[PDB]
């Protein structure tokens, strides 16, 4: 969900009239494409009075903190360190230790001894 | 019960294909992950120890030229990597004798005519052909049971025991065929988070 | 391009049934005229589209020829006053003892102004404000498609 | 325009990591906000590419020399070893032969290794 | 540059149909005076292109001889009264026992209001209206097709 | 909760003449599927007077 | 575009959890925030893997 | 910086189908060795043999057995190819049997990262 | 199956030639 | 006027990463925010880039002495030795030639080398 929004982050929008727009409808379409293919942030946008140009944006900085707690969430079923899982702990919590490295390589890793035995 | 949303968003996680696999395999990021994950324990090498002390000179000098002429640390890099690029990998260890059929027949060690040992070859995928016995598919009590026992490469197909096979993470048995009775390739595990990354950095 | 005959217009609007009071060739010029003003280039993915585009330009036409006739007729003494008659829609009249006083158009621009001068531009403003709604979503390419959904839609 | 720096120092960083090569070697210095370089970075460098380019040499050296001794006129064939590939200060080069003469000492002492070798 | 013939101007207006009261000079100096209010520089990627510039350049020329007409008619007693009279739009008329109240236009300019005040300005300002959806983009360059997108495209 | 809400984190919304889209009814959910299907943040979209789009996202 | 950079550093340390492989390795480098690669993950790495690489390779 | 590079190493022998047959260490002529040279890829051309294209099972599939460099076809043996990340077969012969090149790894990335320093 | 957006996507990254290559290094 | 800094700094880094030579040494000090600079760059360009120099060098010194020993009167070769370029400190000197007199008193003492070494 943080890539895919992203992808949508943007979402400028012009206020046409719209009534007027469909009289030609051809040239509106191909100016307003030749907009959208040279966009650049030094090229100045035209537009008349009564028209807007709104535009808004999404806020994602708190999607990371979810996708950690949830994948936290899988290392604490699976028994297993989210170091061995997901490759790393996750973020803002604190670095593995000494304790949970006798929980796994200790507890855990012995139990399936027992169960290989 | 499993849900129906749940279900079939986990039953698409499907076998992408052998050719998808070669394609994808083309991306920066899936060639690093496949390549830099056996190379790096392939780099310190190996050393030999045999039953006795040490080998004698001459005869370690011997296998030392046997090894660099059949390029055994390129082979079996590549055979790593390509084994996580696809969902499996088979090795073929080439050698002559007199009979046609030489490669129908159990692997024997004693089936020599020495001097005969030419070298090792890698097949891909896609060149092969997975053949499954009777005996090897009716009983689930076998420990041979969905191990493809021959393998048609070109034409003629070569035994299991022949060859050396090296797969995937072994996929669940009523699944295993849709695999080609191979291993799940980390291209399927990995084209879709690749492209994310790719796209976000884009 | 879209051909204008005279069987439609003149079935469409009985008022110009006459050739000698609406001849040809005015029709047809003021068909081109309207051209001007809407586009007839005909496309599938227009939101006027075939018969719709043409009852626009029909109506449009008439527009045009009610105010050209109105100039020529006048009428000051028998003939076209100096500066010609403007047009508008009238919000109020009074004759005699009678008195009309209707509801102004809500119109914010001179292009609609002007079509509402005219009951076939009134009618114009009115399609074209019926089929205007929602827009246009020009560029922008499906980056949803390259990331997978609940259900496995769009892996 | 204070969001652009986290932006070059990202795509700078992926330069690198295509590069195989770390950004202290590429961009000069570790990128913005990025941990500093480490032992982790150093030896996934210096021990492990610098021996793939390594091994990539060793048959343009090994055909060279099979083709100048056994050409020349010799007696016995060559091999050839690599040097370490670490650069390091002068500092860590003397504590380096200093442990090293300790090894020496101790094994002599010992009467493992004789001052010959 | 764009010709102006007597033909097409006098069929597109039949009240400016007798040479005698409208001479071809005084139309073609008011359409060299009109070029400077729109320019006739014709290009293909104008928005005023071809007939449609043509048709504002003509419709601008019979705005000018209608206010021309009524300086010259005038008429207070016979003449051209002092400081002549003056153009806008009729709000409101009342002759007699008949009386008239139009809408008013939305001049919001001084342009608009002059256009306003004859027939045809108020067909010309329409028509600029109209053609005036949207607008221009000056300045930029393709950033985009530098970067790689959905679909493997414009890598 | 925090997956499930992060799912319908924004609620973007259009006010468009619902009696006008009425009429049709089909070019117009036909336009905005596209739209939908195609939404990028480099496309612009075009929507007339007394429309006014807004947009929240939750916390 | 101050909160792109923690959704492209995230799906990388995924694409290094994926692999099995450390974002040292695969990045060149810790991704963004993370906490700086250790002990931990050396022994993971080059004790575990690599391990299985070579039971694969034997 | 390409897919592949081709190091030559130059000696002199009387035949002047030399560089024909596989190359051996006792073909010396001793005094012969002159020295090595490098040759960019769009000045060789890999040529397959049937014997080298027909068998999968051949470990030398998909391995040019001559690279014709100036007219002459010079063998495999005798010359030295070092090559990129070895592409999979299907797709082996459209890198022209060499390797995926660095510049095609990062003529996008470099670009997107110059541009936006820029 | 593999859809046609990413598998397009990955496919066009194909081997884009010795000119290129010696042009853009 | 307070985000100038960043890019200034950010294009003056580039710089030196183009000339391969340290913020350190062009721009007299690392750049703005930049983690300093430590035994990683300094072991990147001290050992590196100057061996490099110092290998394009090579070929001037020696055809030099070839063009100064052949042509006078001499009797026996020559060749030439790189002295370490570090640039170390007096007290880190001093430190280094202890460590060294150490090495060499550890192999004396063990009877490995004679004192005229």
């Amino acid at each position: 969900e943080a890539p895919l929004l992203a992808m949508s982050k943007r979402t400028s929008t012009i206020h046409v009239d719209v009534e007027k727009a469909i009289a030609n409808e051809d040239a509106f379409n191909a100016r307003l494409a030749f907009w959208i293919a040279n966009r650049d942030n030094h090229g100045v946008k035209v537009l008349g009075t009564d028209e807007s140009m709104e535009q808004f944006d999404t806020n994602l900085a708190d999607f990371d903190s979810i996708i950690m707690n949830q994948y936290q969430l899988v290392a604490a079923i699976a028994k297993t360190p989210a170091t061995k899982l997901l490759g790393t702990s996750p973020k803002g919590f604190n670095a593995t230790g000494e304790h949970e490295t006798i929980s796994y390589h200790e507890e855990l890793e012995s139990i399936q001894e027992h169960i290989f035995d | 019960v499993v849900p129906t949303m749940l279900q079939d968003w986990y039953n698409s996680q499907g076998f992408i294909g052998y050719q998808a696999c070669a394609i994808i395999s083309q991306h920066w990021l899936v060639d690093k992950a496949c390549s830099m994950s056996g190379e790096d324990a392939a780099r310190n090498g190996w050393e030999l120890k045999s039953d006795g002390r040490k080998l004698s000179d001459e005869q370690s000098a011997l296998i030392a030229r046997r090894d660099m002429e059949f390029r055994v640390k390129d082979n079996l890099v590549e055979l790593n990597r390509f084994k996580n690029v696809f969902g499996v990998r088979i090795a073929l260890f080439v050698v002559e004798s007199d009979d046609p059929d030489y490669y129908e027949k159990p692997f024997n060690p004693d089936g020599i005519t020495p001097g005969s040992y030419k070298g090792i070859s890698q097949i891909d995928p896609y060149w092969a052909m997975p053949q499954l016995t009777a005996g090897s598919t009716a009983d689930p009590s076998s420990e041979h049971f969905y191990e493809p026992d021959f393998w048609i490469i070109s034409g003629k197909k070569y035994h299991r025991s022949h060859l050396v096979v090296v797969r995937g993470p072994q996929p669940p048995d009523i699944l295993k065929p849709t695999y080609i009775f191979g291993g799940i390739p980390l291209t399927q595990r990995i084209y879709e988070r690749v492209y994310a990354a790719e796209r976000t950095a884009n | 391009m879209v051909i204008f005959d005279e069987h439609k217009f003149r079935t469409l609007f009985p008022e110009f049934a006459d050739p000698a009071a609406y001849p040809d060739v005015r029709l047809q010029m003021y068909f081109d005229i309207a051209c001007e003003f809407i586009s007839d280039r005909d496309s599938p993915y227009r939101i006027l589209n075939g018969k719709a585009l043409e009852a626009c330009l029909y109506l449009l036409t008439a527009h045009l020829l009610s105010l050209s006739t109105m100039q020529v007729q006048g009428a000051a003494g028998g003939g076209v006053t100096a500066g010609g008659t403007q047009g508008g829609f009238i919000t109020s009249a009074t004759v005699g003892e009678v008195s009309v006083a209707k509801l102004a158009p809500p119109a914010k621009n001179g292009w609609q102004w002007w079509l509402s001068g005219t009951p076939y531009g009134q009618e114009l403003w009115a399609l074209l404000s019926v089929k205007a709604v929602g827009g246009f979503y020009i560029g922008g390419l499906p980056e949803r498609r390259g990331f997978r959904k609940v259900g496995g839609t769009f892996w | 325009l204070a969001d652009f720096d986290s932006i070059i120092m990202n795509q700078y960083q992926l330069v690198a990591a295509i590069a195989k090569t770390p950004a202290t070697k590429l961009l000069g210095t570790s990128p913005k906000g990025f941990n500093a370089t480490g032992e982790h970075e150093t030896i996934s460098y210096h021990e492990e590419l610098e021996s793939i380019q390594e091994h990539i040499f060793d048959p343009l050296l090994e055909r060279h020399y099979l083709l100048l001794a056994k050409s020349e006129e010799i007696d016995v064939q060559l091999e050839i070893v690599w040097n370490p590939v670490d650069s390091t200060s002068s500092q860590q080069q003397a504590e380096l032969n200093n442990k090293k003469a300790a090894t020496d000492e101790i094994y002599i002492n010992s009467g493992v290794v004789s001052p010959d070798e």
